């Protein structure tokens, strides 16, 4: 078959909407099919949780044409999945050619085993999910909270899962008064609760080692005390550690267990709770007094 | 006068058996002594085998520890030493003993039951 | 016959299409279960080199212009490799070689998450922690961290009950080892009738050179009970037996007696 007459004919209401005046000389080829284009620059879904161009991605067309159609800032949280098939104009490409009354399935295949005027894709089909990382910075930025502008909630969260585990242990070894390394450390998993026993076995003195203390009793009182254990056999001789490891005895266990409250300085309420352990701390407030 | 100790729950019994020794004290407050069971073997020195102070902290000797067990009913002024797994070395004439608790002289000791475990 | 030619807008990629996998390490590996993560467009000759590399997820391909995706499938993590530390989440392996960092060829291996909130490290760790191998910090926050376990299922709950019998059986062949001394302390600090109860059976299991080494305070000898008749409070009070004895290897009856030696207000021993 062979061409003799085209034309673009305008749409009724919608402008993207047009009409392809086709004329063949076998008269019953002859046909008006409809035919959509470009769409707008979409910042909004045009169903609950889709964005559908209308726009047929050709098989061997870039994939970046079907994404012309997106705001940039919008397009961050979408994924381009597979569409539905579809069929375009081979010298227009990426049109929609609809399937209405006289436009049939078969009249289209019969066209393009024909003539080299018709290409068959699918169609443009975005998927609302999330941000997605693609870096390492991005994920330290997400996770540190330095920047959160474009992070997925999963690493956003407030550590309420643990996606930034992994990158919390370094970066809050380095710098353990951070706020959101004790947030972090709030949520009590065991690479928070170790990280910071490895710190506060270093750093008991300092004051985000009283609320480390704090966080993981009493559930959790284990990665207390051992880090007072190698804080007060470090530091013998820090006056801090007299009730937890005593200097004029070899074990410095004069005071461990019920044996407290036997020393004044041990069951003083001004002191730290953290230079005791947890037990020992627990029988402190059990002790009966005269 | 009349500072009554008897001690009674003794009799035969085989090695493995139990039995509950009973004390009920006259002429004495619990919450005012430390009760403590004594025993003495035929021809052998009497030694304690349970305590328990005026508070109720109890206390045995190790060859009875975990097998004995001393307690006390301050209503009914009555001590009792439940034994249990009584091994034929367990054999001696076991007797109340009354101590005040900063009235040293006033020491009182009573009149023993017998404990005999064999075959 | 002409034709109304006209070319598309062109092209504005998005994020998802400027993916590339090979920088995405740190991105990929916290992946849980469920969680699809978008790797961007993948080539056919590179499927092979990424499946390699995450053997514990699956390739999808998820849309066209070959956008793909991970999808994590299971944690291929083994025992010693993940519950002798309470940190590392996931490992490299390369020329039969481990790292923590990353590195072109390696391929990725993950520890549970749950690894050390069930009962999955018990095994390893109770035989780890024996002998020349036991490392105090993470030998004590394992056996502590059993006592208040997470997993609070049947399952969860019976895997801590049959720890719970081999300590009792380990331990009563010696409590002196360092992993028993932790295991009796922990039992103290839990402070129920069955753990006080599994320490006086471990305690009273012992030989009587450890009795007569560590529980002279449980054991007092003839003089030493016969004088403590003639004072009022209990003999743990004053016995240097008792001030000196280690407090994880005293009867709980003993324990309990420490308790009730009337502190002047101060220091009143």
């Amino acid at each position: 078959v062979t061409l003799n007459r085209i034309k673009i004919a305008p749409g009724i209401a919608d402008i993207r909407d047009k009409y392809m005046e086709l004329g063949f000389n076998y008269p019953e080829y002859n046909r008006a099919v409809k035919f959509a284009e470009e769409s707008y620059t979409y910042y909004y879904e045009t169903s609950p949780g889709e964005i559908k161009p209308k726009f047929c991605l050709i098989d061997g067309m870039s994939i970046d044409h079907c994404s012309s159609f997106i705001v940039p800032e919008f397009a961050k949280q979408y994924v381009l999945i597979h569409g539905e098939p579809c069929s375009s104009f081979k010298f227009r490409p990426g049109s929609l050619i609809y399937y209405q009354n006289e436009v049939t399935p078969e009249y289209i295949k019969d066209l393009k085993h024909a003539t080299d005027y018709i290409a068959s894709g699918q169609r443009c089909h975005f998927i609302k999910k999330d941000y997605l990382l693609g870096d390492s910075d991005s994920v330290a930025k997400c996770c540190s909270k330095t920047n959160t502008k474009h992070c997925p909630k999963i690493f956003n969260n407030n550590y309420k899962t643990e996606h930034c585990d992994d990158f919390m242990t370094g970066f809050c070894r380095n710098d353990p008064g951070n706020p959101n390394c004790l947030e972090w450390l709030r949520a009590k998993r065991k690479p928070a609760m170790s990280t910071y026993s490895d710190i506060c076995s270093k750093h008991m003195d300092a004051r985000y080692c009283s609320e480390f203390i704090r966080i993981i009793r009493p559930d959790y009182f284990t990665f207390g005390d051992t880090a007072l254990y190698v804080f007060c056999n470090d530091h013998k001789g820090n006056r801090n550690c007299w009730c937890a490891n005593y200097p004029k005895s070899n074990s410095g266990d004069k005071y461990l267990g019920p044996r407290v409250c036997w020393l004044h300085e041990c069951t003083d309420e001004s002191r730290d709770r953290k230079w005791l352990y947890y037990n020992q701390d627990v029988q402190r407030t059990r002790c009966k007094y005269v | 006068g009349e500072v009554q100790l008897q001690a009674s729950g003794g009799g035969l019994v085989q090695p493995g058996g139990s039995l509950r020794l009973s004390c009920a004290a006259s002429g004495i407050v619990f919450s005012n002594n430390r009760m403590s069971w004594y025993r003495q073997a035929p021809g052998k020195q009497r030694e304690v085998v349970a305590t328990i102070t005026s508070g109720g902290a109890t206390d045995y000797q190790d060859s009875v520890e975990g097998r004995f067990t001393i307690s006390r009913d301050m209503a009914k002024n009555t001590v009792y030493l439940q034994m249990n797994s009584l091994k034929p070395e367990d054999t001696a004439v076991y007797f109340c003993n009354a101590r005040r608790d900063n009235f040293a002289t006033a020491i009182y000791w009573g009149q023993g039951t017998q404990v005999t475990v064999s075959s | 016959v002409e034709l109304p030619k006209r070319d598309p807008p062109p092209g504005v990629p998005t994020d998802e299409m400027l993916l590339n996998v090979d920088k995405m390490h740190d991105v990929i590996a916290p992946a849980k279960l469920l969680e699809y993560v978008h790797i961007g467009p993948l080539a056919k000759d590179k499927e092979d080199k990424v499946k390699k590399r995450y053997p514990e997820f699956r390739l999808v391909n998820t849309g066209p212009g070959g956008l793909s995706a991970l999808l994590r499938q299971s944690y291929a993590g083994t025992a010693p490799n993940c519950c002798r530390t309470f940190q590392r989440t996931h490992y490299w392996k390369k020329d039969g070689k481990i790292s923590d960092k990353y590195e072109e060829g390696a391929v990725l291996e993950s520890c549970w998450p749950d690894v050390h909130d069930t009962g999955k490290c018990d095994v390893d760790l109770f035989d780890w922690c024996q002998g020349d191998t036991f490392d105090r910090n993470i030998c004590h926050q394992w056996i502590g961290s059993a006592f208040n376990r997470a997993d609070r299922t049947v399952e969860g709950q019976q895997s801590l009950i049959n720890l719970y019998n081999k300590m009792q059986t380990l331990c009563s062949k010696d409590a002196s080892v360092p992993i028993c001394e932790s295991f009796l302390h922990h039992l103290r600090a839990h402070n129920t009738e069955d753990s006080k109860e599994m320490i006086d059976y471990i305690l009273r299991q012992q030989s009587a050179d450890f009795k007569q080494k560590y529980m002279r305070c449980s054991y007092p000898t003839r003089d030493k009970l016969e004088e403590s008749l003639k004072y009022a409070e209990p003999r743990e009070c004053w016995d240097p037996e008792c001030s000196n004895a280690n407090v994880n290897f005293l009867l709980t009856r003993n324990y309990n007696n420490l308790g009730l030696c009337n502190i002047v207000r101060g220091s009143g021993l």
